[PDB]
DNA sequence: GTACCTACGGCT
DNA sequence: TGTGCGGT
DNA sequence: AGCCGTAGGTACACCGCACA
């Protein structure tokens, strides 16, 4: 990929591969990382909700392209995880409501695309600090001081526990039928 | 900690922005019709003081105050928000007098912020008046460096005047705007009949009332729609069939349906001609001009028969359009769809609020100020012992001591007495503090009689709405066909 | 109603290129600054942010920029700000910036609307006395406000700074410096106005980069001192070292100034696909916010790292000149320059800032004693005062019976009427008559200082080494020869 | 990005070339659509003078302008097939709006000039206040500058070819002494 | 100086 | 001919 | 269909000059 900053060791069990929002939070990451083990690549904003589209639309998408390309493991049917260029595939979005969003968007094509990914252990989130509008407002050294830096970080390895119930969410969550999603948001909002 | 389900992961994370989405970005609150991204323009207006009495400030100062200070999010949803405000093709009651290029009908958007300019419209001050009177709540800001509105005062009916589109998350919301005349009637109608039928404001309130005017084909779609909250409105263009020459016709469009591009719908129209979908047009113009208004041409074949041209017209191209009512807002911070009752209901309530709230503000204040009088009439008949208590005192605070166990004063009349400064002594000082004292004590009396009362309450709520609809309220533009 | 084509043309493009010139591209001699970064900086003072306070949103510096001092595209402004901000750019930053920068590889800074930015300290320095009319301001734009013409500058920011720019017919491309050097090149001219160019390099010992590297040589140096024009050679840093089974490495921890680090390995790794340099095995950039600047150029084993390094050289930016060309606004109108006239300039500059500043601090110091003489004289008679403002009916009256009975002026009148009770306690008594006191002396020394022209130079020296004591740092360029 | 007017007749079309879309768009508004169009222009526009031709002929802004025109270009220019008898030059009023007239003055001069010779080229007179013309409202855009009851518009004329020529090369040409040279002779500080 | 993707619901 | 940096 | 309106993102031209 373009935009692609890739790491200097070609071994992937040490790789690690951080997706960010775009070229605001990748500036920042790229001068924070450690650049033997760490690549980054940025995002264009909102991601393709992969329930919704049809295939024709997700192919032609250039950040699902960038995705695939960057991972190497190919997608769906034709998935091979031994082919993966990092063992750690790392989101991190900006620390807002539209992160999380961004976040859920991710997983969905992960799980759709790559759930072999996703049941090896390879996908991860970052866990930036809150208080800051993105990561381009934070200073390179407290990006990797509290979200890249291995010695201090925390990541959450993301577990896939119980498949049938997972297919149901992504579908209810994600999927085109509005009134399951209002559905789900009715018996769970809580406004306090 | 270390791991993360992501069943778990993805109903946290999407119920977070989906909540988030509902009831801080895409809804408007039922109480002044806005949301997050407006109230904050607004507010951001009324504390830069940029009044209708001021001169227009940069468009790109406004933004980047908002941005900092309320609005942690993009700089074009600011703008856009604002330039919305600011179109009388858009807002029924515009909140923005904006100058320089801020979009047209034809889907042109308004010239780069660093171009315009932009201060508050008058009707405006009638959403801010109170504010600063303990008349709503404030709350932080989302970095605990400022503090905003929770909500406006609202002294007119906004939600339902200028109405509101959102898309939302597992919802959406679309209230059509309304006459100000019309509704405030209505409001005045509800507050002396709690059991007023939705019929009945009716009566005052007869649909939708377009920025854009135009026309609504019947009362069903209104009636289905102030009764449940939902319910489709036919809006047509105005169109009328003339001659032009040789024994030819034209029908001419004047008015367009609210939200409807101008441009795209003459390209609409082109594309079912090019298409042959349509018979008998030989040509189409836009004749619009600032000095004549909107003037869109239809040029019909000789003999063809005009009506039946339009008639395809409206059921083939945007000539005529539905509006779907959705009527969605936020009432108590949940979203709920509502009726038009429901909307009045909360409406009203919100001014009987409001004005209770300025009243007991008011109260406050005067009683405090009723209480600095006190300790400087006892000052100004006492004042050479008060100038002796000062001078043999070594610090403010000694002196402070000795006034209130000498001369039986508060801690406040004391310190406003050391406040006071030199010519507060000339001979007519002492009478000017008489005279406020007087007109303060009565003041409290006709505050007090508010608060104890009611129904004086809601009639001065009435009067309030009464005199906002005498300077405010304008003739309906949009005429309801029947049908 | 008919314009000649010759005419139209000659004015329209002599208006353009005469704005370009003296208000847009060309540093001020005084300064070092061009209008953009001048507002830039006056906008910061202006809403209070200096270094002691919360950074500050840039959408929101930039957007009250644009509307009071700066009539053009916001991205000119935030970006201008930014280059303020890298250290990879100035030699002394004039912007502390929170977040997201750009980087030495071209990178951008984040958008606006995620960075946060205030001034740096030394940047207090180029706005210090600027509210004690030591500088002209001027109407801005629309005549809503009033903004800097230059500023106090009590450092010499043009040649610290350095500057490039290109305006029309000409352009302009000065090199930073070492502050401390330039300081005492200030000082000694100071000391010697007949001192030459050769003796200034004494102090001046050439351009000092933030990005640090080598120059080699002097006689571009020189040359460009003495007329304002010449060629100075710059080269990274690099070594050669061992690294294994009797391998070697070339090893770049520093670049020539304004070269893109991205862009010169591209480069390189270029010249080696298409074949065109031999013995490269590998091309790192190795660089970390904890290594610093570190580029690796594996070479083949028995290779002269030597030969292939001196390649580098001569086919990459790893060396690289810089074409010095001094053009600088002088008495408003571009002149090239040298390095003794910049200077002269520079500490005229100062002369006069210091001289105004003092005779504005005399002004003020003055007014003040006179009311404070108007509150001892109240405080003095303090029951007469009293019965004299009882007795009046109106403060117009009471003005004129202070006036009248204690030969008054009105602002002293006036400032009797205006003081508050609480001024008579014990210690408010005493600060009235301590303040006078000191203000006494205050005077004392302000008429000393404008009396002998050399008391008031002496203080521009003493002013200029505290400056140079704080803030003047180690030389980072290396000059070879 | 052309916004063209009613009328097809040439004789009483005008065609105002405008700064940007910011511009466009209050000129669009308050035109008169049946003789009055509009052509935006992104920017400052290539400078002809020290272009080469297939650069020239590949510019979006320049193609723009010249089927707009309808006229063709250089020796295929034929004055008889312009779409408008007033080709009006309208930037915003300050320094870089005269920069855009002297590059547009350029690429007429140098590929159109009979547009010039037959009096077809002229200069709007918006008002000095306003430092882009999407500042102004429409109705004060119309009535300053854009309506013939109260304009006032100049009327390009060429007066000696031959001191044309020399004014082109040296202000718009490559020779970057003869502009600096100019600029000190003429230069009122 | 501008134009374009994405989520979301409803109809030297 | 590409690149440094204030402008449309 | 693609349009409405708050949101997350960001990419390409032009001028002017002087260096290698
Ligand atoms: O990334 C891209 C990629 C492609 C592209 C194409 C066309 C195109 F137009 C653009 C593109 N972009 C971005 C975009 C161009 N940007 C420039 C900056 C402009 N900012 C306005 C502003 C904000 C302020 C302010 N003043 N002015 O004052 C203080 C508050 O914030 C917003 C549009
Ligand atoms: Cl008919
Ligand atoms: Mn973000
Ligand atoms: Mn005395
Ligand atoms: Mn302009």
């Amino acid at each position: 990929p373009g935009k692609l900053a890739d790491c200097s060791s070609k071994s992937p069990e040490e790789c690690e591969i951080f997706l960010v929002e775009g070229d605001s939070a990748g500036g920042s990451t790229k001068s924070g990382r450690d650049s033997r083990t760490q690549a980054i690549l940025p995002l264009r904003g909102k991601i393709l909700n992969v329930e919704k589209a049809r295939l024709d639309r997700i192919l032609n998408n250039n950040e699902i392209r960038q995705m695939i390309t960057a991972f190497g493991t190919g997608i769906g049917g034709d998935f091979d995880l031994a082919k993966a260029r990092y063992h750690k595939i790392v989101i991190m979005t900006d620390a807002d409501v539209d992160g999380a969003h961004i976040r859920t968007l991710l997983l969905t094509f992960f799980y759709r695309f790559m759930r072999p990914l996703i049941e090896a252990g390879y996908v991860y989130i970052a866990q930036p600090p809150t208080g800051y509008k993105g990561l381009g407002e934070m200073n390179a050294d407290q990006l990797w001081e509290t979200t890249m830096n291995p010695e201090h970080r925390a990541l959450l390895q993301v577990k896939l526990e119980d498949a049938i119930e997972a297919d149901q969410t992504f579908e209810m969550l994600m999927g085109d039928v509005v009134e399951n999603r209002r559905q789900f948001i009715e018996d769970n909002a809580v406004y306090a | 900690i270390n791991e993360r389900n992501i069943t778990s992961e993805m109903r946290e994370s999407f119920l977070d922005y989906a909540m988030s989405v509902i009831v801080a970005r895409a809804l408007p609150d039922v109480r002044d019709g806005l949301k997050p991204v407006h109230r904050r323009i607004l507010y951001g207006l009324n504390e830069q003081g940029m009044t209708p009495d001021k001169s227009y400030k940069k468009s790109a100062r406004i933004v980047g105050d908002v941005m900092g200070k309320y609005h942690p999010h993009g700089d074009s949803s600011i703008y856009e928000a604002m330039v919305r405000m600011a179109q009388d093709f858009s807002y029924r009651y515009p909140l923005v007098d904006g100058q320089g290029n801020f979009g047209s009908m034809d889907g042109d958007g308004a010239a780069a912020m660093r171009f315009t300019e932009a201060r508050m419209t008058k009707i405006t001050l009638e959403l801010l008046r109170d504010i600063n009177k303990d008349t709503i709540d404030f709350i932080d800001n989302y970095d605990g460096n400022e503090r905003e509105p929770s909500v406006l005062p609202a002294r007119f009916p906004n939600l339902l005047a200028n109405g509101a589109s959102g898309i939302a998350v597992g919802m959406a919301t679309n209230i059509p705007p309304h006459n100000l005349t019309e509704l405030i009637n209505g409001v005045l109608s509800l507050s002396k009949n709690p059991d007023i039928s939705i019929a009945e404001l009716m009566e005052d309130i007869e649909g939708p009332d377009f920025p854009t005017a135009g026309l609504i084909l019947g009362k069903s779609g209104i009636r289905r729609a102030y009764e449940t909250g939902r319910g489709s409105i036919q809006m047509r263009s105005r169109a009328v069939i003339e001659e032009r020459g040789g024994g030819r016709q034209r029908i001419v469009v004047t008015e367009i349906p609210f939200q409807v591009n101008k441009a795209r719908m003459i390209e609409k129209i082109a594309e079912l001609v090019r298409d042959k979908k349509i018979d008998g047009i030989t040509d189409l113009r836009d004749e619009t001009s600032l000095r004549t208004g909107v003037r869109v041409v239809i040029d019909v074949r000789k003999d063809a028969n005009a009506s039946v041209i339009l008639n395809n017209l409206y059921k083939q191209t945007p000539l005529q359009t539905s509006f779907g009512v959705n009527m969605i807002a936020l009432v108590n911070g949940r979203p709920k769809l509502i009726n038009l009752k429901e909307a009045l209901v909360h409406y009203l309530e919100h001014q009987k609020t409001v004005v209770r709230r300025r009243t007991q503000y008011n109260l406050r204040k005067a009683k405090d100020r009723a209480h600095i009088l006190e300790g400087l009439r006892i000052a100004l008949d006492h004042i050479d012992e008060i100038i002796s208590t000062i001078r043999e005192s070594d610090t403010d605070k000694v002196a402070m001591e000795s006034l209130q166990q000498r001369f039986k004063l508060s801690e406040k009349q004391a310190q406003a007495i050391l406040d006071m400064r030199l010519r507060r002594l000339t001979g007519l000082e002492r009478d000017k503090i008489e005279a406020e004292y007087n007109e303060l004590l009565n003041y409290i009396s006709e505050l007090e009689t508010i608060l104890a009362d009611e129904e004086v309450l809601l009639q001065l709520v009435r009067d309030e709405l009464t005199e906002i609809r005498d300077r405010f309220g304008d003739d309906r533009r949009t005429e309801i066909q029947l049908g």
